[PDB]
RNA sequence: UUGACCUCAAAUCAGGUAGGAGUACCCGCUGAACUUAAGCAUAUCAAUAAGCGGAGGAAAAGAAACCAACCGGGAUUGCCUUAGUAACGGCGAGUGAAGCGGCAAAAGCUCAAAUUUGAAAUCUGGUACCUUCGGUGCCCGAGUUGUAAUUUGGAGAGGGCA
RNA sequence: UCUUUGUAAAGUGCCUUCGAAGAGUCGAGUUGUUUGGGAAUGCAGCUCUAAGUGGGUGGUAAAUUCCAUCUAAAGCUAAAU
RNA sequence: CGGACCAAGGAGUCUAACGUCUAUGCGAGUGUUUGGGUGUAAAACCCAUACGCGUAAUGAAAGUGAACGUAGGUUGGGGCC
């Protein structure tokens, strides 16, 4: 987004011509690679399932997703991680019930 | 590449396969000594990524440290002083149990340099750490200049000064605004900020 | 120096300028700002009113770079153009050849309007400006554009 | 030393012992036992207000003040009254300021350097030094300040060619660059009118 | 303790500050030692200019963005645009920085013409053969002074349009302040038909 | 029965190494109280003294999970400033940074995560010799639960094309 | 001098496949200490315990939505001090 | 109450931040001495960039921000005409 040339506002600052340079390889540390997705899929197959994650799966299928998100926030750190884990629990429930 | 599989497998600590391995190995390390020698690591993935190469001159010990707080060693629970210091229980040791683990191992093997350490197991009473050590006078470490930095005479007893990763964590040595008291050491900053630097022509 | 102090003039006199009755002690009224609400209340009410209390809201992590706004008044606006070109620019007030003033280059953020620039067209580059400063610049024939 | 008067473990005996309340050295049987310490009035105790390193030693002067006093000191060298009143032998100097040729600066030997100064009239002021070589009054003579003598002429040059070496061993003379003009040389003892021989190039660069 | 009409002096000396007074008597001694360290460094690495070449970067924050200064090192894009390897640039006395990125054309242009001037002004001694008789310029910073960028002509014409640039300041502050509530109003007016 | 492997021993085995001193400075741990608050309990003293452990000519830190909100800077350290400021505090006594700016000094990098798999290519030790702060030859071991080369995120690897 | 030293190393331009990056660790709760750090700055104990276009930070807690900036939980390193 | 007597030592000092007053230099600016160059060498000399304080206040803050006039009128006002 271009600036405004004035000292205050949404886009306060001098007009400059950028380059949009070559992106760094970092900013991609959490990028999922093909072998790493393969390893995590195999590890999920052989680890079985966690005791709180067993509780989370029966909380999804019986007591509600809002209740399970409440429990997963009590288990993990915050709702940014509770929502990720409940979505992961929803995916592996749907994977267990498909085919 | 098996260590890629080993790392994600060992992250699943509440998995049934590794909880059973936790249950068996917590008994085995209980029955052994407090400080003993491990001939090969039980987490070779963690050893490789912490610096352990499986060549002679690299030593692995295993150590248990009693968990919990640090009771103040005052007689009969009485701390003679102001009421803010009267607490005896609920007092927490500033170094981690990893740092205590490396300290006791480094005293046992005073001839070896503590490279790193890592958590392997725990119970109610003990926490178990496999501590990586090197022989600084072994010729495989004095040669092969990737690892000959640790036989330099400033790196001896680095675990007793806080130079290892547990010590670097416990001293708060990180870049950030969260670590303004402890950037180059909290006492170095305290000297720098409490000295009255007076010049020849006074400012 | 030591020889021009009154300690040398107090040699011989018993209390050294401090009194027989009063008997100059270590800290007779307290230490520092001691008793500013109890026994130095009259001092802290007469000479420093406003000492005790939380006025205002707390501003966490203040950097003075955000509050960087030094002010240049209009009577000091023409100091910016140097004296080798100042007389050539005051005389022959020309709209086509107007002196530009990079006010930010010296380091004044905001131009204020304390008044009476000469009737010349002057180009003013600003980060901020006041209403009366612009009206007097408009009255002189100049223009204000904004820079950042 | 900050431990001086405090390498002692003297404790006051209190009252009830018919001696003063000063801290006294404990133990016994040494002569030092029972002796007062830890006070300015006591033998072996610390001084009152022990001298600290963080006392203001060097004094900041404004640069315009330093140049004002230097220009006043330079101007006082051109005054025939202030040079004579300061204690210099300029009764036979034909013109103040005494300006000599630039070839003085190229002098390599002290033997021709003294003959140059005697030729331009600084012979009496050079003889005023090395006849006044007196032993210093006081304790400072065994603090590497053993001999006092008067300060003779000053020789101001522009470009060095060997005159600073040639006048190093002559007593009382000092050689100063025309860039510097040290006020400690131009006004010794805060007294105006140092006898100064200028060279022609130093006089030209003084413009 | 509190006497007379005096300002409240917050003097922080209630600790044991006398144990930690550092008085710099060695200010003249360190300056001589620093010049001796510079002299023995130049004797060690003759005839290189004792410091690397630093870029012309723009200072951060709104207080100091009017002035350029010396950077830590040139970027990877700046050194590549000059036409030399970054490892090769380290060996020939150009400081290169791997975390500073290029997002300003005139700072990029000033830095690459600084690199073009540096490569034109230095020579690289051959690895084999007789090195040429070349004198040492002791200060690369004094060789390449940093000039402020060109802003405008000293005099120009007046563009009087009456657009009321104080009202431009007042309106831009207002539409910055009221953007979110107006967007929230424009949201609820859209989903309520 | 005989050979291993794994683990744990032993030996006045072969070769090594650690302790202790000093401790001014440094790295941590532990840790007060006098004091001040005109009392005193939070606070202050002070994240100090004492104690304990550990180094070196420096140590530590150190090439961002940084600062910032700028037209963005760019490892760490130190100094001048920030600043006695934002903030903390029976908001009392008092405590109290950091970014920027200028300067000094400036130096950057290395592993783990990839199969060399058309050849463990790596290393310690012994023995013999020589041109000995070591090298070569041979042998026994270590090592495939991974030692070398190649890569360290700024990138880098594979596959052609010149 | 080179039978030691070119069935050698290093870099540079395309295009394509990609791009592996550190776990009782981050983080959350609580406790104690510490900080200028104030719905909690750091550290530690206990309990829970991550993810991979992820995670941390952006000095008011929380939810939602972006943006910016880095790449932790592995390691070395002279000088200015 | 202290003092038998005598000799020596012996008690408002230094620093940081300032307040009033005075002196000096410069004066809408001022301050070189963090540092650099130079030096006869801890002296002296010279120097750039910032920064400090001042030239603008006010509000808790967002913010705003000082000529109707011969910079106003009245009264007194030294001195000058």
């Amino acid at each position: 987004t271009v600036k405004t040339g004035i000292a205050i506002g949404l886009n306060k600052g001098k007009k400059v011509t950028s380059m949009t340079p070559a992106p760094k390889i970092s900013y991609k540390k959490g990028a999922a690679s093909n072998r790493t997705k393969f390893v995590r899929s195999l590890v999920r197959e052989i680890a079985g399932l966690s005791p709180y994650e067993r509780r989370l799966i029966d909380l999804i299928r019986n007591s509600g997703e809002k209740r399970a998100r409440k429990v997963a926030k009590k288990r993990l750190g915050s709702f940014t991680r509770a929502k990720a884990k409940v979505e992961e629990m929803n995916n592996i429930i749907a994977a267990s019930r498909r085919h | 590449g098996a260590y890629k599989y080993l790392e994600e497998l060992q992250r699943k600590k509440q998995s049934d396969v590794l909880r059973f391995l936790q249950r068996v190995r917590v008994w085995e390390y209980r029955q052994k000594n407090v400080i003993h020698r491990a001939a090969r690591p039980t987490r070779p993935d963690k050893a490789r990524r912490l610096g352990y190469k499986a060549k002679q001159g690299f030593v692995i010990y295993r150590v248990r440290v009693r968990r919990g707080n640090r009771k103040r060693p005052v007689p009969k629970g009485a701390t003679y002083g102001k009421p803010t210091n009267q607490g005896v229980n609920e007092l927490k040791y500033q170094r981690s149990l990893r740092a205590t683990a490396e300290e006791r191992v480094g005293r046992r093997a005073a001839n070896l340099r503590v490279l790193n350490s890592y958590w392997v197991n725990q119970d109610s009473t003990y926490k178990y750490f496999e501590v990586i050590l090197v022989d600084p006078q072994h010729k495989a470490i004095r040669r092969d200049a990737r690892y000959n930095w640790i036989c330099d005479p400033v790196h001896k007893h680095r675990e007793a000064r806080g130079l290892t990763a547990t010590g670097k964590k416990s001293r708060g040595i990180n870049k950030g605004h969260k670590f303004n008291n402890t950037k180059a050491g909290r006492r170095k900053t305290w000297k720098r900020q409490n000295t009255l630097s007076l010049w020849r022509y006074r400012k | 120096p030591s020889r021009f102090t009154k300690t040398r003039k107090h040699r011989g006199h018993v209390s050294a300028g401090k009194g027989r009755i009063g008997k100059h002690r270590k800290h007779p009224g307290g230490r520092g700002m001691a008793g500013g609400q109890h026994h130095h209340r009259i001092n802290m009410d007469k000479y420093h009113p406003g000492y005790f209390g939380k006025v205002g809201m707390r501003y966490f992590h203040k950097q003075q770079a955000h509050f960087w706004k030094p002010v240049l008044n209009l009577d000091k606006l023409w100091t910016l153009i140097p004296e080798d070109k100042r007389d050539q620019y005051l005389k022959s007030a020309s709209k086509e050849t107007a002196p530009v003033i990079d006010t930010l280059a010296a380091g004044y953020g905001k131009i204020l309007g304390k008044g009476r620039i000469p009737n010349v067209p002057v180009i003013v580059k600003a980060r901020f400006v006041s209403k009366l400063a612009e009206e007097k610049i408009r009255a002189a024939g100049g223009v204000v554009e904004l820079i950042a | 030393s900050e431990k001086a008067g405090h390498q002692t473990s003297a404790e006051s005996w209190g009252t009830g012992r018919a001696v003063a309340r000063i801290p006294r050295v404990g133990g016994g049987g040494t002569g030092r036992s029972g002796q007062g310490a830890f006070g300015n009035m006591c033998r072996g105790g610390r001084m009152f207000a022990p001298t600290k390193t963080w006392r203001k030693w060097n004094v900041k002067v404004n640069h315009n003040e330093k140049r004002y006093a230097t220009a006043s000191a330079i101007a006082a060298t051109a005054v025939a009254s202030l040079v004579l009143a300061r204690g210099h032998r300029v009764e036979k100097i034909p013109e103040i300021p005494l300006v000599v040729s630039t070839d003085l600066e190229s002098i390599q030997k002290t033997k021709e350097a003294v003959a140059a100064l005697k030729a331009v009239g600084a012979h009496s002021d050079l003889l005023k030094v090395l006849k006044s070589k007196k032993l210093r009054a006081g304790k400072g003579k065994y603090r590497n300040r053993r001999w006092t003598q008067r300060r003779g002429p000053l020789v101001v040059y522009a470009e060095d060619n060997g005159i600073v070496k040639a006048l190093r061993n002559v007593p009382g003379v000092e050689t100063a660059n025309v860039a510097s003009l040290n006020l400690l040389q131009l006004a010794p003892g805060a007294h105006l009118g140092r006898f100064v021989i200028w060279t022609e190039a130093a006089f030209t660069k003084l413009d | 303790a509190i006497s007379k009409n005096l300002p409240i002096l917050k003097n922080h000396f209630r600790k044991h500050w006398q144990e930690r007074v550092k008085v710099h008597f060695d200010q003249a001694g360190k300056k001589v030692s620093r010049r001796n360290a510079r002299a023995t460094r130049a004797a060690k690495i003759a005839p290189r200019p004792l410091d690397l070449l630093r870029p012309v970067v723009r200072a951060p924050t709104v207080k100091y963005n009017r002035k350029v200064r010396a950077g830590r090192g040139f970027t990877l894009a700046e050194v590549k645009a000059a036409g030399l390897t970054a490892a090769y640039a380290r060996t020939i006395g150009i400081a290169v920085d791997h975390r500073r990125q290029n997002r300003n054309q005139e700072i990029f242009d000033a830095n690459v013409q600084r690199l073009k001037e540096y490569q034109s002004k230095i020579i690289v001694f051959p690895r084999n053969g007789k090195a040429p008789e070349a004198e040492q310029v002791l200060s690369a910073a004094a060789t390449f002074p940093i000039a402020q960028p060109a802003t405008d002509v000293e005099a120009r014409a007046v563009q009087d349009n009456g657009e009321s640039a104080f009202r431009t300041l007042r309106l831009a502050r207002s539409e910055k302040k009221f953007r979110g509530i107006r967007e929230k109003r424009a949201r609820e007016k859209a989903e309520a038909e």
